[PDB]
């Protein structure tokens, strides 16, 4: 009431403050330049289009010149090529500001590519990962080999030409997936900058037809723009791999968007610029086209080591953990059996409420071997 | 209207007036809740009625709103209810609602009000870290090192 | 008295707020834009200050927004102010809308509180301490960190469907509920979609509260990938485990799993270390019913004949909602009865039925 109420009196003169204020300076600017020249500037380059009554671009409308217009329209209206002959524009073959060719290629360049791509990538590309050691923690034998598929190649090309060769032109990845495992090939893509595309296979098959194959191309096409970049597939289950549900006759084209795949990746991508790389649950689904060489070389797990990877794994986790500094990450490392760089956080991560529960700062050893147990325990899987 | 803006000009009262809301104010005050009479009073710049009408009665919210009106907004400036009906507050007199009072209208007046009622050092320990944490008025000696 | 102040303090603000001198350089800046103008869409970018756009009538012309409102505040593929002249990007336009995604209940704080659902804590610890408590996010600080998602069991209505809003009211994010069943489609990889439409919500209105229900069919991965077996099955759900391994909070985005078919899943679909969490509603026991008997009962008004132990005892060990239940058709009787209290009988009754 009365006395809250001069707190609230003080609201409404404060706040009228601002409007008295707000109108003051008001008064004295006294905003039409930062368009109005820009657009009447782009205003010509509005005009510049509209002569003529006219980076995916889809189409370019640059429309009506006949001596002449100068334009491709790939659309239902007035479908154009300029060629024939030798068929250009100065600078810009014609108009819409669109100039050039929509994305369909017809003659060369023509005004500096228009192009390119509808549905941008519907696909989309993290580079420079928010992973460079990140999952990084206990998962050496693999990224030992991932720096030599990927990292070393795209740090020092040479030496591989220096030897006549390339680094491993695709590589797997398989156990519990993505659970580091992206990340790890996030990881090698921040550790060496590399445009690390994470397209899953899931985005792969989807309502329509030549669908991934579309991709896959714009994957294919954008892997060349983006070169020295990691291709990754996490689920190349997505697709699936080798079968014979052809025999079913639906499949089909989700395998040969396999194929697709398939067909592409292997004659004309430099991998040891464009990273290949395969993330599954089972790499016994393959289909051997896939584990060709040329295509996959390198083979790999995830993985989940001994007792001692986890205790570093465990010491890396913990870390983020107020823990205790007496108890042993061995000592709890022994007790549970071989898992994963993800579940070993279990270990950790699940003692926190542990830490919480037993209003710890730092969980004690039992405090992760009930984890250990309370976690394994409640798996039952 | 009748008694109220010689509040606003200075450097007045009828007691038909004035009695007819000593019904009122009452009325309020057997309602015991709240505000409207007093606003009324507050008009009154009668030195009775201040002092006179809630000796007793209301707390918590109740007399925390009494306040506000006690000094302030009379014509005149007020205390005694903030000595009188002050005198029983029962859960700790004054503690309760004074510090509720001690708070806010950002001055120290209510530091008795506190003192009166705070008696452990360490209740005061607290108060005492509550005038401090009101430095400009507790920082200064003569209230430091006197109260500081 | 103040009140009246309160108003006029109310409408001040709203004076200023209506004066957006500025006002006329504001019109100034839609004098600029001049108008009526054309909706178009979004395609891609360059730093250009000119791009190209989209249309249903599909003219696409390469343009500038005028200049004061952003292009990154934009993203391809999106509809945009445009002239009617070159279809010169505006500015800033939504398209707003976008309002669906597969199959939800869309839905935040939700009615149900743990004190709502009858006494389940035991597990409410669970579903607390693994979302709720890190929810706080205080003391998840020190903890270091938090589980993904939990996993109910039981029965829904009482324990499943009723613990499920219970943390999402109480932890006041944005709580998600769909089945799997409430996707496909039997076709293949929009179902990720379905889940990458939530997956666009759940990474869009975090914090947010990640429901699933009884995954009976998109979840099983059967033996096999071929010879009938349905892709979408594992296609799907593969997807959904991406964003679903993909992804654990600290106390932001909390996933919830319910259902009776436990392990026609992949263990990294629970991927522990990331769920480390089984809810299972059991037949409450005597007390523990009585617990969720006397709320229910009693919240049923009802004749001084009932006693929960007179109801307690009789009992076989009902499911939490058979309580309800029980207390539901119960006062149906009284009503069939006309009556506005309800007396012993009806419970025996309604529950040897139900």
């Amino acid at each position: 009431d009365d006395k809250i109420v001069p707190l609230t009196e003080g609201d409404i003169q404060v706040l009228k403050s601002y409007g008295a204020a707000p109108y003051a300076a008001k008064l004295k600017q006294t905003n039409d330049l930062k368009d109005i020249e820009a657009r009447i500037k782009e205003k010509a380059g509005v005009k510049e289009s509209d002569t003529g009554l006219a980076h995916p671009l889809q189409v370019a409308r640059c429309t009506k010149i006949i001596k002449a217009k100068y334009v491709i329209n790939l659309k239902q209206i007035a479908k154009f090529v300029v060629g024939l002959g030798e068929r250009v524009s100065p600078t810009d073959i014609e108009e819409g500001m669109r100039v050039g060719v929509d994305r369909s290629k017809y003659n060369i360049e023509l005004p500096l590519p228009p192009r390119i791509d509808p549905s941008v990538t519907m696909m989309t590309v993290e580079e420079k990962p928010d992973v460079t050691y990140s999952d990084v923690g206990g998962c050496k034998d693999q990224i030992e080999k991932l720096r030599e598929v990927v990292e070393l190649p795209l740090l020092s090309p040479e030496r591989f030409a220096t030897l006549g060769i390339d680094p491993p032109k695709g590589i797997l990845l398989y156990g519990p997936p993505g659970t580091g495992k992206t990340l790890c090939a996030r990881a090698v893509a921040n550790r060496t900058d590399a445009t690390f595309i994470r397209v899953i296979g899931s985005e792969l098959v989807q309502k329509y037809v030549g669908e991934g194959a579309r991709m896959v191309r714009e994957l294919f096409e954008m892997a060349r723009t983006k070169k020295a970049c990691i291709i990754f597939f996490d689920e190349i289950d997505a697709v699936g791999g080798a079968r014979f549900d052809d025999g079913a006759g639906g499949d089909n084209e989700v395998q040969r968007t396999m194929l697709e795949l398939i067909t592409q990746l292997d004659g004309f991508d430099p991998r040891g610029n464009i990273k290949v790389m395969f993330a599954t649950n089972r790499p016994n689904t393959l289909d051997p086209a896939l584990l060709r060489p040329g295509r996959i070389d390198r083979k790999v797990e995830f993985s989940l080591p001994d007792l001692e990877g986890r205790a570093n794994i465990f010491r890396i986790h913990s870390k983020s953990m107020s823990v205790e500094r007496g108890i042993r990450w061995e000592l709890i490392s022994r007790l549970c059996p071989n898992s994963t760089g993800a579940e070993l956080r279990s270990v950790c991560t699940e003692a926190g409420m542990f830490a919480i529960r037993a209003r710890r700062k730092v969980a004690t050893e039992k405090d992760f071997l009930k984890a250990v147990d309370k976690v394994i325990s409640g798996y039952k899987k | 209207d009748q008694v109220e803006k010689d509040a606003e000009d200075e450097t007045f009262s009828k007691e038909d007036t004035l009695r007819l809301c000593l019904d009122i104010v009452p009325y309020f005050l057997k309602h015991n809740g709240e505000e409207d009479a007093v606003d009324l009073l507050l008009e009154i710049e009668s030195i009775d009625k201040l002092p006179q009408f809630v000796d007793e009665n209301t707390f918590q919210r109740v007399c925390q709103y009494m306040v506000a009106c006690v000094p302030l907004l009379p014509p005149p400036e007020d205390v005694a209810f903030l000595k009188t009906a002050y005198s029983i507050y029962l859960s700790q007199n004054e503690l309760t609602d004074a510090i509720a009072l001690a708070v806010r209208l950002g001055e120290e007046d209510m530091i008795r009000s506190v003192f009166d009622a705070t008696s452990d050092p360490v209740m005061h320990k607290q108060l005492a870290y509550i005038l401090a944490a009101q430095k400009t008025s507790f920082e200064y000696e003569g209230v430091q090192d006197i109260i500081g | 008295a103040t009140a009246e102040k309160l108003p006029n303090i109310y409408p001040s603000t709203r004076c200023k707020l209506k004066l957006l001198k500025q006002e006329e350089e504001k019109k100034q800046l839609e004098e600029i834009r001049g108008n009526p103008l054309s909706i178009g869409t979004l395609e891609e970018i360059i730093d250009d200050d000119h791009a190209i756009v989209t249309s249903p009538t599909m003219p696409d012309y390469y343009v500038s927004i005028l200049s004061f409102v952003d292009k990154e505040l934009l993203e391809p593929g999106c509809s945009v102010l445009l002239h009617h002249k070159t279809m010169s990007i505006v500015g800033v336009l939504q398209d707003d809308a976008d309002p669906m995604v597969s199959v939800m209940k869309m839905d935040k704080s939700p009615t149900e509180s743990y004190s709502d659902i009858g006494g389940l804590e035991s597990q409410i610890q669970e579903i607390k301490e693994s979302v709720e408590l890190p929810l706080t996010h205080p003391e998840l600080y020190e903890e270091m960190g938090p589980p993904k998602g939990v996993i109910l069991y039981g029965a829904p209505g009482t324990g499943k469907t009723l613990l499920a809003k219970a943390v999402a009211n109480q932890t006041s994010a944005t709580f998600l509920r769909i089945v799997g069943s409430e996707l496909i489609q039997k076709y293949l990889g929009d179902g990720p979609r379905l889940c990458r439409q939530i997956f666009k919500v759940a990474g869009e209105n975090a914090p947010s509260i990640v429901f699933i229900d009884e995954i009976d069919a998109i979840g099983t991965k059967r033996y096999d990938s071929n010879s009938g077996g349905e892709r979408e099955i594992q296609r799907t759900m593969l997807e959904l485990l991406n964003q679903l391994d993909g992804f654990d909070d600290r106390g932001d985005v909390k996933v919830i799993m319910a259902t009776n078919k436990i392990e026609t899943l992949d263990p990294a679909l629970i991927r522990p270390g990331r769920i480390d969490r089984k809810i299972l509603f059991e037949n409450p026991d005597l007390s523990t019913k009585k617990k969720i008997l006397g709320i229910h009962t009693s919240k049923m008004n009802l004749s001084e004949d009932v006693n929960l132990e007179t109801l307690v005892t009789t009992k076989d060990d009902l499911s939490g909602a058979d309580i309800q239940a029980m207390c539901t058709e119960a006062g149906l009787l009284a009503l069939r009865e006309r009556r506005m209290q309800v007396t012993a009988e009806d419970f025996k009754q309604a529950k040897e039925r139900v």
